[PDB]
RNA sequence: GCUGUCGGUCAUACUGCGUCGAAUACACCGGAUCCCUUCAGACCUCCGAAUUAAGCGGCGCAAGGCCCGGUUAGUACUUGGGUGGGGGACUCCCAGGGAAUACCGGGUGCUGACAGCU
RNA sequence: AUAGCGCAGGUGUCCUAAGGCAAGCUCAAUGAGAACAGAAAUCUCAUGUUGACCAAAAGGGGAAAAGCUUGCUUGAUUUUGAUUUUCAGUACGAAUACAAACUGUGAAAGCAUGGCCUAUCGAUCCUUUAGGUCUGAGAAACUUUCAGCUAGAGGUGUCAGAAAAGUUACCACAGGGAUAACUGGCUUGUGGCAGCCAAGCGUUCAUAGCGACGUUGCUUUUUGAUCCUUCGAUGUCGGCUCUUCCUAUCAUUGAGACGCAGAAGUCUCAAAGUGUCGGAUUGUUCACCCGCCAAUAGGGAACGUGAGCUGGGUUUAGACCGU
RNA sequence: AGCGCGGGUAAACGGCGGGAGUAAUGACUCUCUUAAGGUAGCCAAAUGCCUCGUCAUCUAAUUAGUGACGCGCAUGAA
RNA sequence: GGAUAGCUGGAGUUUUGUUAGUUUUAUCAGGUAAAGCGAAUGAUUAGAGGCCCUCGACCUAUUCUCAAACUUUAAAUGGGUAAGAUCCAGUGGUUACUUCAUUGAACUGCUGGGAUUAAUAUGACUCCAAGUGGGCCAUUUUUGGUAAGCAGAACUGGCGAUGAGGGAUGCUCCUAACGCUUGGUUAAGGUGCCAAAAUGCUCGCUCAUCAGAUACCAUAAAAGGUGUUGGUUCAUAU
């Protein structure tokens, strides 16, 4: 696969509300953190004798993830997630057929 | 070898309909055209057809019914005549003024001459115009399957329409001058661009200004006086509308014909 | 190691033949089906006498070889190679399944061999032959019924050689619309001139 | 230890036992009709009142 | 087995012999108002809007018409209990049914029967008849005498 | 009786080959300055007005195809009934429905809107 | 609508174009032609109803296109609902038809909410980012962190979604003839036995004796196939002992046929009245030898026969070797 | 600290090869590959599937026993 | 093994020109059975006619036989919808929708026309909950298998939940479904005796040193016979 950067779509955004350009990155999750709620939750849990709570997941079967496009406003500077449909190999440089 | 055409060839062989196989009508383009929607149930779409022969333009307004298609007012340029303009009846010029005298002659069957006047020359136009009021009277463009350029006649006729005050929706971008040129239209309409090709080839040659336009010496006609014809032919137009072997053999005589061979 | 042949009597199965679907190919012992004098003409060899089946079975293709090497050397013996044709009419496009040695469950099976669909009244062979000949030729197929499984009637036929038209109905050939070997060809009216 | 994949076996018999049809109802319902022609229905009724 | 919008269509959906090519424009040009029969029979060459392969062939109601399709009301056994089913359709799908139309000549020469009476005192009773029993006449031609056939075995 | 423009049914309307077409009219056809198109004015586009040969239309052909009917045939097949027949494979009767090639008797179109022509 | 560990195959992808629109053009293949050049290069005409091609299985569909080539673009966008398909008429996914925006292409009609249509995928909890001059942390402000409301993503392929290796011959419990290992029953491919046809063999002569290529039966003394009976037990091999039954007769009786001179035989009919043995090796059943004899035929009776024996074998617990 | 990185250790657990050609046979040459390719010995073994292996011996007759013979399914050194 | 729907019971109501496992009248959809190959696709036998042969080539017209994953064509049996009081026509109004336009569209007010507008039969929601989720068999259709009292499906009917009479005897075949009974009549099936009723009447065939004897059903075949009884067709009484 592959995409272009610039790419003109509908700004969800409340001064513009139409068809600007936009700034296609790709979208990465980001750290998990400490002191969020559920992080928390599992910290108390899991400390004392009791082995550990929660299952952990073993077994995968998807080799992909669904690939996010984060878009990003060139005026206003609204962002948003479109998804893609899965694939191995994707970029967004250039090298056009 | 095996060699063309079998009999086992023409049993599969399907027909397309006919004026396909004759080369007239393109299908494709109208099934986009005929089509109203159902929320409309049972208006007409009427659409302009513009159609260039040879030496005549034929110009129609025409909606569809179930038994065939019919036509609303049709316009001839060997009309033209009547009006002033003796000859040059293929041109632009005379595509402007074959599509402006239909037009009238639209409203005038309806009753509705004296609104619309529209705009008299080459200068941009759609109708936004008139508010709170009767809607102009609707019409799109068939060309056929005339090649669809920049300039050709068919968008004269257009602009003749438009003129005349029929809706019809266009863009700008198939006109000559274009970015966009009004008093380079007003050339092709007014028929200058003939003109000034006389103009050109008299100085050059007699033998070719003979050859060609053999019927502008004889109906007596200038390079200065063609501008004069077609301008004072729209007030012509607008105070006017229009006016009035063998045959097959039996099977008992067939059998008689082959005892003769 | 073949089965015996009862177990392949009846028309059990939808036929299933060799096609892109099938791929093991066995391959048939009648590749000759034709016998003694192939290319007789028309004119010559008026008699015939057929062999039907009664009976709504199929016959394998061995049992086709057998029959008709059987009725051939009856006939070379008796009344000579060249004055006889013999056709075997019927031809073996069904393939035959085995399953051979959890029982079941790898159940369906390879194809096994070739056999050949019979209706009743269908025609299996026919011997065209001179007029004064058939009587031998009736008893080269009460011979060849041996081959087979179940009964079949033998039946001289009123017709001329192996065409539609009745050997009454041929000789009014002076008129000259009949003119081909083994198929007498009908010119019609029907043009072009 | 298997046992029958599917049947349709008595199941005409017991569909029959009862197959009852919906009454039949005057003015009829409009639900997926047109957003823009129900605007003007209600826009319709509102102006005999 | 395996289950798809068109699964066991083939023959079904196949277009025809020698009717290849696209819709012709007259069958276009047909109006369907709404509270009217159409029978749905799904021609494969436009695929756009085509219903699924258990109405093709049903005969029901009109209840909308969108700009490019129509709304069709559709009943469907359910082992116990039909259930009206609503279903939209694209408009070369669409057949106009015709099997109301003996029932819609017949009211109009039927209630105009009714109308023209007046004072004659109606009652007429108006109704179809079933070609049940035939009167006698005598009857009268040339003859053959047949008897039954020997066999003849061919 | 015809010719044109937009169509309807979409082979009774297609294909092949051969002869004949009053009058408009379609058409071939002449030119490249501008509008416009490419390798290329052949196509396309624009401006024109010095031969029915083709296209187009009618007709023919023991033509192919296609359409229609008769045969094929109350045959093949099939619904309900049988303490019918038969060792089975299959087949018959009763009460009903009922095809398809092969092959020869006739066909080769009909038509709506609008403008014109013996 | 419809099943099986039925049949032939396919999916966990691929693509800023192979998406979208418009325009122009026509494909595979054949025929006749053109320096180097042929069976295959490129160019040209004629014919070409799809016989090519459309990302991939198979099937529908498609010719001024849905194919090929070029131009311009991002509708593969935003807001949430309805319907169809599976169906409990629940969900997911997939798709259809509008509504309200905003853009693309085209002269315009229109067409476009990804691929011409049929497959190509994922709940709660948790984490994560996007959006709001937003809501709350409950004594009140300010201000980090946190918790919310709405929409995506991170994944469960046992795909309506536990977090998971062996062994038991030292074994245990609840049950199961819904389910194997014996007999019996249906079946008879396999095994065994008997017919039909007649190419040849038989110095000569198809049939004294034989019998290919075919083809019709019988049997339950072999072995499968099956799972009806039996799991709150019918005591699982073989031998010994003892009785009876069958005939598909090895011998004995009386016949018939011969490639029957005699002797010796081979084939067939009536025949089950009488008889069918002693040993070596093996747990053997079978087998293979030494010998005798008129002859040392084949079988059944819960694969006769364990409250009849025996316990060599198989099949508990001890132990040894090899893999 | 451990785990990596770098040494030692088999009377530690354990492991110990195929293919053609060449005076019937292959001392011998070539070749692919392993950490090493089973050495001394012993064998149809209480250990060999094919197997009641092959050849002697004991017997009138031996799927038994003994003595040799080994490409040994799957012998072998605390 | 559950949950869910269906099948079932009970408790309430609404309500009687409306319902139907049926036909007819009219109208549609379908690609099985058969048929087809001198029609495409795929398989296939045979020859004909197109510098010396020559089988070839390929073409042209014919021919033998075929297809669950081939088809021009195409049944029966089944499936959809319609057949009026919830209707038809005429005329006015409402509307941001639609139209070039009181042009349409849908909805509404009034005014006419019409009482069952094919046949036959016939009165037609809501709640709460049980049991059940091992099925088996038969006629026709049919898949795997050599076949099976084998395995897996389609339509209807049974057995299961069900006795009575018949098939000697049999859960599933035939007749026929059951309150206690008196009389009459039949069904399936039978009438020599067991055994209620014919050693009844009438016309053929058969002699078995293993006759034969009643559907499901308790097995029989290929091939023979100068045993006997008829038929078909030739040749001189055979």
């Amino acid at each position: 696969v592959n995409v272009p950067k610039l790419r003109n779509t509908f700004c969800k955004g409340p001064k513009c509300r139409k068809h600007q350009p936009h700034k296609v990155s790709q979208y990465k999750k980001g750290k998990d953190s400490l002191v969020v709620q559920g992080k928390r939750r599992y910290d108390r849990k899991q400390k004392g004798f009791g082995g550990q709570t929660k299952p952990i997941f073993r077994k995968k079967a998807k080799t992909t993830k669904k690939i996010v496009l984060k878009l990003e406003c060139t005026k206003c500077k609204t962002k948003r997630l479109l998804p893609i449909k899965r694939c191995k190999s994707f970029e967004l440089g250039a090298e056009k057929k | 070898v095996k060699a063309l055409k079998n009999k086992a060839y023409f049993k599969r062989y399907q027909v397309k309909y006919r004026r396909r196989r004759q080369g007239k009508t393109d299908y494709a383009a109208r099934r986009a055209l005929v089509l109203q929607d159902r929320n409309k149930y049972n208006a007409h779409k009427h659409r302009l057809v513009v159609r260039l022969t040879n030496k005549r333009i034929i110009c129609q307004v025409v909606y569809s019914t179930i038994e065939g298609d019919r036509v609303l007012a049709t316009a001839e340029s060997t009309e033209l005549p009547r009006y002033g303009v003796k000859i040059g009846l293929t041109n632009y010029a005379a595509a402007y003024c074959t599509g402006l005298l239909l037009a009238r002659r639209v409203l005038k069957q309806l009753g509705m001459s004296e609104t619309f006047e529209g705009v008299e020359t080459g200068e941009e136009y759609h109708i936004e115009e008139n508010f709170g009021e009767r809607r102009p009277f609707k019409v799109l463009l068939d060309v056929g399957i005339v090649r669809t350029t920049v300039g050709n006649r068919v968008f004269g006729a257009m602009k003749g329409a438009a003129d005349g005050g029929l809706h019809v929706p266009h863009g700008i971008k198939k006109f000559p001058g274009y970015s966009y040129d009004p008093e380079a239209h007003r050339a092709r309409i007014l028929g200058l661009h003939v003109a000034d090709y006389m103009r050109q080839l008299k100085e050059e040659d007699p033998e070719k200004y003979s050859a060609q336009f053999s019927q502008y010496i004889k109906n007596k006609i200038e390079a200065d006086d063609i501008e004069a014809m077609y301008k004072n032919a729209h007030a012509q137009i607008r105070k006017n509308p229009d006016a009035v072997r063998h045959v097959k053999l039996t099977k008992a005589q067939r059998r008689e014909r082959v005892q003769q061979k | 190691g073949r089965r015996p042949a009862r177990c392949y009597r009846y028309c059990k199965n939808k036929p299933y033949p060799k096609s892109r679907f099938c791929r093991g190919v066995p391959d048939a012992k009648i590749r000759i089906y034709d016998a003694g004098r192939k290319r007789a003409d028309v004119d010559e060899f008026p008699g015939v006498a057929h062999l039907v089946s009664d009976e709504y079975e199929q016959i394998s293709s061995e049992a086709l070889e057998a029959a008709r090497v059987c009725a051939n050397k009856y006939m070379i013996k008796n009344c000579g190679k060249d004055n006889f044709h013999l056709r075997i009419r019927v031809h073996p496009f069904h393939v035959l399944r085995i399953n051979k040695m959890t029982g079941m469950r790898g159940a369906f099976g390879k194809p096994m061999g070739l056999v050949a669909r019979v209706d009743i009244g269908q025609i299996l062979m026919s011997i065209r032959t001179r007029e004064s000949n058939v009587a031998t030729a009736v008893t080269a197929l009460r011979r060849a019924a041996f081959k087979f499984p179940g009964r079949q009637k033998v039946f001289v036929s009123n017709k001329w050689g192996f065409t539609k038209f009745t050997k009454v109905e041929y000789k009014k050939q002076a008129e000259g619309r009949i003119v081909d070997g083994v198929g007498a060809k009908w010119i019609s009216t029907k043009g072009p001139l | 230890a298997k046992s029958k994949n599917h049947t349709n076996h008595n199941q005409n018999k017991k569909a029959h036992r009862n197959i009852k049809k919906p009454q039949r109802k005057r003015k009829m319902s409009t639900k997926g009709m047109c957003p823009k022609f129900l605007r003007n229905q209600r826009a319709c009724k509102r102006g005999m009142m | 087995t395996s289950f798809g919008k068109r699964a066991r269509t083939r023959q079904k959906f196949s277009k025809g012999f020698r009717r290849h090519g696209m819709p012709a424009v007259s069958r276009l040009l047909v109006i369907h108002k709404k509270g009217d029969y159409v029978d749905i029979v799904c021609d494969p060459s436009v695929q756009k809007g085509m219903p699924y392969s258990y109405y093709h062939g049903r005969t029901g109601i009109v209840f909308n018409v969108t700009q490019r399709a129509v709304g069709v009301e559709v009943n469907k056994v359910v082992g116990n209990r039909v259930i009206k089913k609503r279903i939209h359709v694209r408009l070369e799908h669409v057949r106009k049914s015709r099997c109301n139309e003996l029932f819609l000549r017949r009211v109009k020469e039927n209630d105009a029967a009714h109308h023209e009476a007046h004072l004659k005192g109606e009652s007429i009773k108006t109704k179809r008849q079933i070609p049940g029993p035939k009167p006698g006449c005598f009857v009268s031609g040339t003859m053959e005498v047949l008897e039954p056939a020997p066999f003849v075995e061919s």
